[PDB]
This record gives C-alpha cells, structure tokens and sequence, in this order.
C-alpha cells in the first residue's frame, strides 16, 4: 500500500493499556496464582503469552473471570511478567531470575525464555 | 510520521 | 529502575490484537456509522481516541455493547481510522483526506490532526 | 533487547 506509518503509535496505545490496567479498568479478568491475585484484560495477555492465548480462545474458558495457575508458579515472577507484558520493560535480576524463566516457560513467552537464557548461560 |  | 528492555514488544502486541479483531476475537463492541458497523476491543478505541476514552470511562456508557457515532461521520474515514488504531498505518490519499481529518477531530486522534493538516498545507 |  502507500500508506505512512507513526512510530510511536504502538508504545503510545500499550502506555494507555498499561494507565487502564492500574485504575482497573475494563480489567476482565482476575489471574489467581498462590494467595496472589492480578487483574488485567483479557486481550493483552492473550497478545503477550501463547498460554493465554489458547485458554481464551477455548469455548468455555474464554467467559472464566477467574483463572488459577499451577501451584509450582512463582506469584513474584509472574507480576514481573505481566509488568513486562504492559511496558516492554522486564525486571531481571539474580535473585528472580530462575523464577521468572520458569514463568515464562510455562506462560509460552519465547523472547523472554530467550533472554533469561542468555542471561544465565553469561553467569556460568 | 514516516514512509514504512 | 534497572530493567532490560524489548524494542519490538509493544509492535507485536499491537499485531496479535489486530489478528483478534480480525478474526472477532473478544470484541465486546460494535460501532454504528451510519449503515455501516465495525467490530472492536472497547480497550484498544480507547487507548487511540480522546472521544471513545471519555464514552467508555462514563458509569453507564461503559456496559453499552452498541455505540452510534454522529450521523456526519463517513464511514471509510472512520474505517481507515479503526485500521490506524489496529496497525500505525495510516492510508491517507486525496480523496479521503478531508472526511479522514474531520473523523479524527472528532474522534480526538491528535497526532492523525496533525499529520492531515500539515498535508493538506502542502497541496495550497 | 536494550537498556531502555
Ligand atoms: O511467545 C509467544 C507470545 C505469543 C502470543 C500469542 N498470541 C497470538 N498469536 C497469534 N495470533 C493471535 Cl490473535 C494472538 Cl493473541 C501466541 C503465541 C505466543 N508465543
Ligand atoms: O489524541 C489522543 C489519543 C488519546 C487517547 C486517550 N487515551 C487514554 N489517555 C489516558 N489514559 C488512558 Cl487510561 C487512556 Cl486509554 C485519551 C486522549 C487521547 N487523545
Ligand atoms: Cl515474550
Ligand atoms: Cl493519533
């Protein structure tokens, strides 16, 4: 096509995604990992995690509002993923590390896998 | 904006 | 902070929701312009458009499934719109760039304003 | 990946 292209319009729209999901709204979903509980919508997880992105597009699952994860998931490392999967930004460091790759394992985020590999192999 |  | 960044993250994102919508995934509203209807995510109209930001952060307009836009409102302008908020692509050409324009004043997409008048400014 |  011939169409013209603004930059900063993805960044822009995932900013607002991320200011709806901190005064809760239009949040559609509740995340239940331990004692822990996460609210965010539906869509962006679903985008950001090939885990969420099979769970929503089941018939039945797709009208849960509450979903419970595998006990073993670490509730640290999957609040550092879902901040990731809203900014772009992924806080990485040697002390959540480990629980954060095996969150990303199991929520299907190939980049992050990727990185926190890189990351470890650097260490050893 | 810019020609993608 | 001390975070690592993905440059081409919120890129992706924009994609998969656009795949969604595609595909009529987890839209939860149909916009009505004139005869013709469009299918959306509530979240992603509101993350692009001043207008569609203040509709659904209002009590009772946030639970309509069905939102009429002003009869003045041209359907293709208002398509290639939706399609900008969906991608960053912007088709504008001559023939559609005044009903383009005045669907962006009124939908409140600042930066497609801008872009419309400074080409427009360059034809006179 | 970048330091932002
Ligand atoms: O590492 C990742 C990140 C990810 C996201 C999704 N999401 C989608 N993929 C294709 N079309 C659609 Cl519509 C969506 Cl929402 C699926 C798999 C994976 N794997
Ligand atoms: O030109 C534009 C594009 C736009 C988007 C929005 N959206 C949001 N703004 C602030 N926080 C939130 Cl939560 C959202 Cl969703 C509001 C005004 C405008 N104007
Ligand atoms: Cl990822
Ligand atoms: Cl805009």
């Amino acid at each position: 096509d011939s169409c013209i292209q603004f930059t900063r319009h993805a960044s822009d729209v995932l900013l607002n995604l991320n200011r709806l999901r901190s005064r809760d709204i239009l949040t559609d979903v509740v995340i239940v990992v331990s004692r822990e509980q996460f609210r965010a919508h539906k869509t962006v997880l679903m985008a950001c995690s090939g885990l969420f992105y099979s769970i929503f597009t089941d018939q039945l699952k797709c009208n849960l509002s509450v979903i419970n994860l595998d006990p073993e998931i670490n509730p640290e490392g999957f609040c550092i993923l879902l901040d990731f999967m809203y900014t772009s930004r992924l806080n990485l460091r040697e002390g959540n590390i480990m629980a954060v790759m095996a969150t990303a394992m199991y929520l299907q985020m190939e980049h992050v896998v990727d990185t926190c590999r890189k990351f470890i192999k650097a260490s050893e | 904006w810019v020609i993608p």
